[PDB]
C-alpha cells in the first residue's frame, strides 16, 4: 500500500509496573472490532476505570 | 448357445440400464454435496460461531 | 376457428326479392332475418347515422363440420357514400356460387377489404364491448396479446410482440377513467408514454386477445361463429372515403 | 482407462473430408507438420514433399487425400485439434451460454486457473465415471481459454457430441456450450469441483438464452469494458470524449462547443426538407442507441430479448410484457427509430440496449436481470 496506514495500541499503568501487552493488544483489538473507534475507546477507557463494572 | 446368446443379450441391457441410473444418481449425490458444502446456510452458521467463539473469549479475557 | 374474410359491396341493395333465384341456382333453402340492429342503444347517438340493416345468410344445414358450415353477415345504411359489405368464412364452394350470383344478378362491384393500423385498434376496442338485455354495455377484459412485423436491413429485427395481461389492463381502464374506448384512449396512450412505442405507425399484424378473437390485417379469427354489432359497424365506418 | 493421445476411435472417414475440406492449405501444411512430429506414420525427408506440394500450388482435394491417406479416423488429439481449428475459422456455427463462478457467501471467485495441472486433474476426475479426453488450446486473438472435453460410449467405442468449456483468463464468468444432457451437467459439474482445490465453487448459471460468437460473448460478459455499460454508455467503455489532463486544452470541448439540437418536451410527435436537421436528428439517433458516430449493426448482435414492465399508478401494479426477436435487434430498433416511427424522446435506458442480452423485469425504474 501507499496511503498513510496508522496504528492504534494502549497501554496500561497500575502504579507498580506496566501490564501484560499481549492480551491487552488482544483485548483492544476485539473492543475496537467488536465496538468501533468512537465508541470502542469510550468503553476501554470505562473498564479501564473499572469503579462498579 | 444361442438361447443363451438372447439370454445375456437381454441381461446385458438390464445392465446397462442400470448402469444409466447408476451414473444418474452419482451426479444427483455429488451435486447435492457440491450445493451443501458452500450453501449460503453453512456460511452463515460458520461466521456465527466464529463470532461467538471470539465474543466469549473477549468475554473470558475481559472478566 | 372461423375465420371471417371481408368482401366489399359497391351498390346498396335489398335481399328480400331474387332470393328465389339463389334458390333454384342451388336447391337449398336459407333463412335470411331482417335484423334493424341500432350501434351504442344508449340515448347518446341521436337515433341517426347510428342504424344498420343486418341480413344474417345462414345456411340451415347438417351441422358435422364447421369448415363447410358458412354464414354470410351483411351490413347496409342508406347515408353514406358504401353503403354495404359482407364477410364470409368457410370452405365451401357454395361462398363462391353465391359470390357468382351476387356479381351475376345485381350488378355490383366486389373487392377485398385490408385492414388499416388505427382500424385494427378501434376493431381491438370493439370487440370487447359486450351487449346485455338490460340495454347497457358491460365491458369484459382478455389479456391481450400485441403483435408487430417490421421489416429492417439483414432481418436485424424479425418480428416482437406486447403482451398485457388482463388485471393490468383492467387497472388502466379503472385509472383512466369512465369510456367506452380503453384501447384508443387508455392503453396506447400508456404504451406511447411508457415505450414510445407509437402502435399506430408501427407496422401491425395480429391483435390477439387471450382465445376470444384474433384480428388481423386480411382476416378476423374468433372462437364463436356469430359477430357482434359494434365490429362490423366499426368495419363499415373505415371502408368509407 | 482415461484415453491418451495415440488412441484412434471408429469414425466415418468421409464426415472428417467434409469437416478437413473447410480449412485453408497453410493450416493443413502446419498439421500434417504437428501430426508428424508428435506421432508421424508411413523426419524431414518427408517434409519437403508437401513443401514442393504447396510450391506447385496444387488444390486441398490432393493434400486432404494425403493427409487422409498417409494415416489411414487418424486418432482423438487430431480430431481435438480439427475440431478447435474449425471453431477459429467460423465462429458463427457456434452457440455460448454463460455462467458465473461463486463461492463461501456469494462474493465472486476468480478462476485464476493454469493449463498445465488443471488439464490431468480434470482428467483423473472425468475418468471415474465415464471414458474422456480433454484438450485445451489458447485462442489466438482474444485472451481466453478454450477447452474441448469429448466423451465416448460402448455400443467399439461410439463418440458423443463434443462439449466446450470457453474460461477467460481472469474473470467468474465461465462459458460452457448449450446442452442439457446428463453429460453436460456431470462436465461442468466435474469442473466445478476440479477448478477449486482449495475451496468449493459452484457455478450458478447467469443467463437462459444462448448468444453466437465467442467475441460476443467476450465483449458483453468477459473481462473487458464494454462488460456492463453496452448501450448508451459506450461513450464510457472507449473514452472518446476526455482526453488526458496533460493534453491540450484548445482542443476541449469545454473551449470548442460541440453543435447540438434543442429538444422537444411537448407532445409534438403524433402530428405528422431541412438537411443540416436531418443530419442532427439522424446524429440524435446515433447517441441515443450506439455511442457517438452496416451503419446500423451494433456492437453486439442479441439475438432473443424478454423485457417486462412492471410500473404502478394509484396503487395498482400494472404489468406489460415486451418480447423480441431476430438476428441484431437493437440495430433493428435503431432502424425503426430511424425512419421516425419511434418517439426517441420517450425511448428508455432499457429498451435504448443497455444491460444487453439480459432479459429481466424492471420494478420502479431500475433494471434487474433474471435467474
Amino acid at each position: 500500500c501507499f496511503l498513510p496506514m496508522s496504528k492504534i495500541s494502549i497501554a496500561l499503568w497500575k502504579g507498580g509496573e506496566r501490564f501484560n501487552q499481549i492480551d491487552l493488544d488482544e483485548i483492544c483489538y476485539g473492543l475496537i472490532k467488536e465496538y468501533g473507534v468512537k465508541t470502542g475507546l469510550k468503553e476501554i477507557c470505562n473498564v479501564c476505570l473499572f469503579p462498579d463494572m | 448357445i444361442n438361447v443363451s446368446n438372447n439370454e445375456l443379450c437381454y441381461q446385458l441391457k438390464q445392465v446397462l440400464a442400470r448402469k444409466e441410473d447408476l451414473n444418474q444418481q452419482i451426479i444427483s449425490v455429488r451435486n447435492e454435496i457440491q450445493e451443501l458444502k458452500a450453501g449460503k446456510d453453512w456460511h452463515d452458521l460458520q461466521n456465527e460461531q466464529a463470532k461467538l467463539n471470539d465474543k466469549v473469549k473477549l468475554n473470558k479475557r475481559l472478566n | 376457428p372461423y375465420t371471417w374474410k371481408f368482401l366489399g359491396i359497391s351498390k346498396q341493395l335489398s335481399l328480400e326479392n331474387g332470393i328465389a333465384k339463389l334458390n333454384q341456382l342451388l336447391n337449398l333453402e336459407v333463412d335470411l332475418d331482417i335484423q334493424t340492429i341500432r350501434v351504442p342503444s344508449d340515448p347518446d347517438g341521436g337515433t341517426a347515422a347510428d342504424e344498420y340493416i343486418r341480413y344474417e345468410m345462414r345456411l340451415d344445414i347438417s351441422n358435422l363440420d364447421e369448415g363447410t358450415y358458412s354464414k354470410f353477415i351483411f351490413l347496409g345504411n342508406s347515408k353514406m357514400e358504401v353503403p354495404m359489405f359482407l364477410c364470409y368464412c368457410g370452405t365451401d364452394n357454395r361462398n363462391e356460387v353465391v359470390l357468382q350470383w351476387l356479381k351475376a344478378e345485381y350488378g355490383v362491384i366486389m373487392w377485398p377489404i385490408k385492414f388499416e393500423q388505427k382500424t385494427m385498434i378501434k376493431l381491438a376496442d370493439a370487440s370487447i364491448v359486450h351487449v346485455t338485455k338490460e340495454n347497457i354495455e358491460q365491458i369484459t377484459w382478455f389479456s391481450s396479446k400485441l403483435y408487430f412485423e417490421p421489416e429492417t436491413q439483414d432481418k436485424n429485427l424479425r418480428q416482437f410482440s406486447i403482451e398485457i395481461p388482463r388485471e393490468s389492463c383492467e387497472g388502466l381502464a379503472l385509472g383512466y377513467g369512465n369510456t367506452m374506448h380503453p384501447y384508443n384512449d387508455a392503453i396506447v396512450p400508456y404504451i406511447y408514454n411508457e415505450t414510445g412505442m407509437a402502435v399506430e405507425r408501427l407496422p401491425l399484424t395480429s391483435v390477439i386477445l387471450a382465445g376470444h378473437t384474433k384480428i388481423m390485417r386480411e382476416s378476423i379469427v374468433t372462437s364463436t361463429r356469430s359477430l357482434r354489432n359494434r365490429v362490423l359497424a366499426v368495419v363499415l365506418q373505415s371502408i368509407q372515403f | 482407462l482415461r484415453l491418451e493421445d495415440n488412441y484412434v476411435p471408429t469414425s466415418d472417414t468421409l464426415v472428417v473430408f467434409k469437416q478437413l475440406m473447410k480449412l485453408p492449405v497453410t493450416v493443413l501444411y502446419d498439421l500434417t507438420l504437428s501430426w508428424f512430429a508428435k506421432f508421424g506414420g508411413s523426419i524431414y525427408l518427408l517434409t519437403e514433399t508437401l513443401d514442393l506440394l504447396i510450391e506447385k500450388g496444387v488444390r486441398r482435394n490432393v493434400i486432404v487425400n494425403r493427409i487422409l491417406y498417409v494415416y489411414w479416423g487418424l486418432n482423438v488429439f487430431q480430431l481435438a485439434e480439427i475440431d478447435c481449428h474449425l471453431m477459429i475459422s467460423k465462429p458463427e456455427k457456434f452457440k455460448w451460454l454463460p455462467s458465473k463462478a461463486l463461492r463461501g457467501d456469494g462474493k465472486p471467485y476468480v478462476v485464476k486457473l493454469q493449463p498445465a495441472k488443471f488439464i490431468e486433474n480434470l482428467q483423473t476426475d472425468l475418468a471415474k465415471i465415464y471414458h474422456c479426453h480433454v484438450y485445451m488450446f489458447k485462442h489466438p486473438s482474444l485472451p481466453v481459454l478454450i477447452t474441448r472435453i469429448q466423451l465416448f460410449d460402448s455400443n467399439p467405442l461410439i463418440s458423443r457430441r463434443p462439449y466446450y468449456v470457453a474460461f477467460p483468463l481472469n474473470s467468474p464468468i465461465i462459458f460452457h456450450s448449450v446442452d442439457k444432457d446428463i453429460y453436460a451437467r456431470l462436465v461442468l459439474q466435474s469442473i466445478s469441483r476440479t477448478i477449486s482445490e482449495r475451496e468449493t465453487i459452484i457455478f450458478k448459471p447467469v443467463q437462459k438464452i444462448p448468444v453466437k460468437s465467442i467475441h460476443n460473448i467476450m465483449t458483453l460478459l468477459g473481462p473487458s469494458r464494454f462488460a456492463e455499460s453496452m448501450g448508451p454508455w459506450e461513450c464510457y467503455a472507449s473514452a472518446n470524449f476526455e482526453r488526458s489532463p496533460l493534453h491540450d486544452y484548445k482542443k476541449h470541448q469545454g473551449l470548442t462547443g460541440k453543435k447540438v439540437m434543442v429538444r422537444e418536451f411537448d407532445d409534438s410527435f403524433l402530428n405528422d426538407e431541412e438537411p443540416e436537421i436531418r443530419r442532427l436528428r439522424l446524429e440524435k439517433n446515433m447517441i441515443k442507441f450506439k455511442g457517438s458516430a452496416s451503419r446500423y449493426s451494433s456492437l453486439v448482435p442479441i439475438e432473443k430479448v424478454g423485457f417486462t414492465l412492471k410500473n404502478e399508478i394509484n396503487s395498482r401494479i400494472i404489468t406489460i410484457k415486451l418480447k423480441f426477436n431476430g438476428n441484431d435487434i437493437f440495430g433493428g430498433l435503431h432502424e425503426l427509430c430511424d425512419k421516425n416511427l419511434i418517439n426517441i424522446d420517450k425511448v428508455p435506458g432499457w429498451l435504448a440496449g443497455e444491460n444487453g442480452s439480459f432479459s429481466g423485469t424492471i420494478m420502479n425504474g431500475d433494471f434487474q436481470r433474471e435467474q
